[PDB]
């Protein structure tokens, strides 16, 4: 994970080009092509969880590479790799095997790497984010009609966003180091102030976080207002995860206060958060 | 002629050139030009000491629209319409500007600087 | 004041009001003190300075309204004194327009 940690590539970075030159992936022209061809080939995978993991990771890597590469650029295999990854429910595999292990709390770098992987996943695949959001909504609709007719939900159920909600919520009750990486998901554009927040720009006008985290916490802020009932609980796992820590708790308090007040979108179990 | 007056900074002379202008549409356009350039040139005293008449409503509309348009901190057009209201003895109207801008601060801003400013505005009105 | 150090005059006055000094019959004089500062036809004070100045002016104003009675006033001086209040704050606000235009032009 650290070797593949290339998070500077999400947007154009001033240091990105030199990180590219002293990065092995690009100084080896055969690196990216070799792993791409091998992964698209057939290899033994004793755990589909880690197989999905590797497909997802190499897909995000190629997605980041493509935006500033033209000859080491691959964007064709990312879609099947990503679909295999989500279908194999890599989310629960990583939730259980890695995080559930207390061998995972040994170094802060573990938490850091997973956090930037978490921030990586949505920014590179916004189309997949929208598709899965709509697919979860239609899953809610199908379950609603099945309950109305007294039957079971049709065919199989895919709950990958549910897995993500459960996973990240669980993640942010597990840290001794108190890294406050959830405060990132708390942009200081959100109106909130304390007797220690004068060093922030909530006592002084204006502050804009980096684009990726702005997108993440903003999509969070809209999900505060749009919810299908099938995802009501894992979203609540979001909530209890983020509920750890005093300042993140104050931020989430502010967010639910925004969800507070008279409305028509926090009064609904579908299309909003009941 | 007006724009040349602007170029060499004869502000009273530009004002006279503007008062010459028959058409109210071009009057409004050049009024907008004047306001923008005087704001960027930090020439505020010009704007107030102008003794406009029958153009007061044009200026009021222009300045309120730009108040809709501007940032609260990097632009002071509400305060400009304020001081206009004082210059024209507009007690109720300057109060309206202050309370309105305090509401605007309450909406846009939740900082302590804001807090000072909403208090200032509500109090002033 | 008699030697015209208005800046330190304002400093001392702001300090003593935010000290909230003197009894009710003498916050009368505390209020009365601001008149020459009103008389300033030329000022060097900051816009923030004018802020806290007037801030405290009406702060003490409401406070005097309530010190008389917690919802009323009963002192014989207040009425015509209130009249002076309106005229003085008139002059104040006009000079406030003056000070703010000067300060904004001070940034030129």
């Amino acid at each position: 994970l650290y070797c593949l940690d290339v998070g500077f590539l999400e947007q154009g970075t001033d240091d990105r080009e030199e990180l590219m030159k002293q990065a092995s992936m690009f100084m080896d022209r055969q690196y990216i092509a070799a792993i791409h061809n091998r992964l698209q080939n057939t290899q033994p995978w004793k755990s589909p969880g880690m197989q999905a993991t590797v497909r997802l990771a190499w897909a995000l890597a190629l997605r980041g590479i493509s935006q500033f590469s033209e000859v080491l650029e691959f964007s064709e295999a990312d879609e099947p790799m990503a679909e295999i990854a989500i279908g194999g429910n890599v989310f629960l595999f990583l939730t259980e095997a890695v995080v559930g292990s207390e061998s995972f709390c040994t170094d802060e770098f573990f938490i850091r790497r997973i956090h930037k992987l978490v921030t990586d996943f949505p920014t590179l695949m916004p189309m997949k984010v929208k598709q899965l959001r709509n697919r979860a909504e239609e899953d809610a609709r199908l379950i609603q009609m099945s309950m109305q007719m007294g039957n079971e939900p049709p065919a199989s159920l895919r709950r990958d966003l549910e897995h993500l909600l459960l996973l990240i919520g669980e993640l942010y009750r597990k840290d001794p180091f108190h890294l406050e990486l959830a405060l990132e998901y708390w942009c200081p554009t959100e109106p909130l102030q304390s007797t220690s927040l004068m060093g922030s720009f909530l006592g002084v006008a204006h502050q804009r976080p980096p684009q990726r985290q702005v997108l993440l916490s903003k999509f969070v802020r809209q999900m505060s207002d749009l919810l299908p009932a099938t995802l009501y609980l894992p979203y609540l796992k979001m909530l209890r995860g983020l509920a750890s820590g005093p300042q993140c708790a104050h931020y989430c308090f502010s967010l639910l206060k925004a969800n507070g007040g008279s409305s028509a979108e926090n009064l609904q179990a579908a299309g909003g958060s009941p | 002629i007006f724009k040349h007056h602007l170029d060499m900074g004869h502000n009273s002379q530009a004002y006279d050139a503007l008062t010459q202008i028959p058409d109210t549409s071009r009057q409004l356009d050049c009024l907008r030009q004047l306001v923008v350039v005087l704001c960027e040139r930090s020439q505020l005293q010009d704007l107030v000491e102008f003794p406009y008449v029958n153009l007061h409503n044009e200026v009021v509309g222009i300045i309120e629209s730009r108040a809709r348009a501007v940032d609260l901190m990097t632009h002071n057009y509400y305060e400009l319409l304020y001081a206009f209201h004082i210059y024209r003895h507009n007690y109720r109207k300057a109060g309206t500007v202050m309370f309105e801008y305090g509401m605007r601060l309450g909406r846009e801003v939740r900082t302590l600087r804001g807090l000072q400013k909403q208090v200032n505005s509500y109090l002033a009105c | 004041y008699s030697q015209e150090q208005f800046s330190e005059a304002a400093s001392l006055l702001l300090s003593l009001m935010t000290a909230r000094i003197a009894p009710c019959s003498f916050w009368l004089t505390l209020l009365l003190d601001a008149l020459p500062l009103l008389e300033q036809k030329q000022v060097i004070f900051s816009a923030e300075q004018t802020y806290e100045l007037m801030r405290c002016l009406e702060d003490r104003m409401a406070a005097k309204l309530e010190s008389t009675s917690p919802d009323e006033i009963q002192k014989q001086d207040s009425s015509i004194d209130n009249t002076k209040v309106e005229m003085l704050r008139l002059a104040l606000a006009r000079n406030l327009a003056r000070a703010i235009v000067t300060e904004g032009a001070l940034q030129e």
